[PDB]
């Protein structure tokens, strides 16, 4: 927005005068896990395509690693949900 | 071209005459 | 459905492997037919074609829904036989074994994807 | 298409089959006087080349073409034959017997060795796919 | 640090696959006479090294380079074949068939052992993920 | 690298 | 319309 | 320093 | 040393010569 760019220049002036988070970390972990899974899937599709240079060994090992990473994410989600339920059960 | 490739055309008939026509 | 889009590629690859397996076994079975041409399909191009329809409209209950209903490439002969049969044992035996292996690999990959989608849900 | 080992061993099988076919055709035509046109049968040879798809690393075997041997055609004095020349020597093929039997044996043993290689690899191939599941 | 076993065993599997491929390529061309450049086929072999960067204690295995096998070229007396020497000494590859068959068997067995290592490691990783639950 | 693996798709594409 | 397999169709015979 | 695995390095090598 | 035991010193390079 024009007013949005005004706000950007205002924050730049703020930085001039003056002279990441848990949700961010969880988003980063989800992005990393999804990127690994997509990479393994893409390599598997490339091997199924018949394109040269892709070895079945690498495909199978990468699928294995992607499965392990997915399971790790599932466990982290399970615990995190359990901890949230425990906190919300506190009587004030 | 290479034996064992894929083509859209059937191979010609395999005739082997005994005498020259 | 989004679930179809995730599993579309592996299902189409598995179906194409089964069809090519049938074609190769037909080539093996008709090895002795004089004048039989050995046919095969190009797996990658047909997989592109399948990966890349309009159900007729049903106005009421009585209206009947729409009823639903690959290209074969000749193999280049290696040795000229006298009876016109171009089926070569060694080439198609290797292709048959390879197609069996790839069908098993596709089954493994599809099962792994379904099992992952399942353990995501189990709880 | 094929896995690299499959392609290499299948090419080996096909090449050995071609060599065996050439040997059998030579052994059949050992006593042929004429072809379909009026020229003597010439012993065929098969030349093996390495189908090095990558640069000098590996590759199976391919057969460029079947060449016709260049050896003195056997001369037999039969002036009554219509195919005798001015001097009267009919031309018989240069097919040697011992060489063709040795070639048949060698082609058979190479064929069987490549078959054994494929059979050995196959179990490892099927056992690879259990890694994911 | 069980994740490093994935890298170690994957590198080992790839190296053994390359070794088996090279052995099969040598075996399939034991009877070859010509290369793409006209040179005789030279038997080739991989070189195994510890896949450890400077300062790394123990790693997997890696293929450094593919080298021509050191053995006299098999001389065959056939001064009728179009390819020949000054004295008709056709040069054929120095492939030792027994060695290649034993190499193929050894590569397959080592490959299967590495697959077992990977399988049990993945099982342990899952069980570790089920630590407290 | 220079050598493709045995379990790789035909180098010849 | 394939014919007889094996021996008979793998012998050189004049066309008729 | 590794070396060639299998047949080549398990057969009696030449002296030098 | 007992085979299968652990020692801090590496085994010497072994050789199989043909002629002494």
């Amino acid at each position: 927005a024009i007013q949005g760019i005004e706000g950007v220049i205002s924050q730049l002036q703020a930085t001039a005068m003056a002279a990441v988070s848990f949700a961010g970390q969880l988003h980063a972990a989800l992005d990393r896990i999804s990127d690994r899974q997509a990479a393994a899937r893409v390599q598997a599709e490339k091997f199924t395509l018949g394109e040269p240079g892709i070895a079945l060994n690498d495909v199978m090992a990468d699928m294995q690693k992607a499965s392990v990473s997915m399971q790790m994410g599932i466990q982290v989600r399970n615990k995190l949900v359990a901890a949230y339920q425990e906190v919300m059960s506190m009587q004030v | 071209g290479v034996p064992g490739a894929l083509s859209n055309q059937p191979a010609p008939p395999n005739e082997a005459p005994i005498a020259t026509p | 459905d989004r679930l179809d889009a995730a599993l579309r590629f592996q299902q189409e690859a598995l179906n194409l492997r089964a069809q090519r397996q049938e074609i190769l076994a037909a080539n093996i079975a008709n090895a002795d037919t004089p004048g039989y041409q050995a046919r095969d399909i190009d797996f990658a191009s047909e997989l592109k074609k399948v990966m890349v329809g309009v159900a007729l409209t049903l106005t009421s209950s009585h209206h009947i829904p729409a009823q639903a209903v690959v290209d074969l490439l000749y193999r280049v002969p290696d040795q000229p036989s006298l009876d016109g049969n171009t089926v070569d044992m060694d080439r198609e035996r290797t292709q048959f074994a390879d197609n069996s292996l790839k069908y098993q690999m596709g089954l493994t990959v599809l099962g792994s994807q379904l099992k992952g989608m399942m353990n995501v849900l189990q709880g | 298409a094929l896995l690299n080992i499959f392609d290499i061993a299948g090419s080996a099988l096909a090449a050995q089959s071609k060599r065996l076919n050439v040997a059998a055709s030579n052994l059949a035509n050992a006593d042929s006087v004429t072809g379909p046109d009026g020229q003597p049968y010439r012993a065929k040879q098969v030349v093996f080349q390495v189908d090095a798809a990558p640069g000098q690393a590996t590759g199976g075997v391919k057969v460029a073409s079947v060449i016709e041997s260049q050896a003195p055609e056997k001369l037999v004095y039969e002036p009554g034959n219509p195919l005798a020349d001015a001097n009267g020597y009919v031309k018989m093929p240069n097919v040697d017997v011992v060489g063709e039997m040795v070639n048949t044996m060698s082609a058979s043993r190479s064929y069987q060795a490549n078959i054994e290689v494929l059979n050995t690899v196959k179990s490892m191939m099927l056992k690879t796919l259990t890694l994911g599941q």
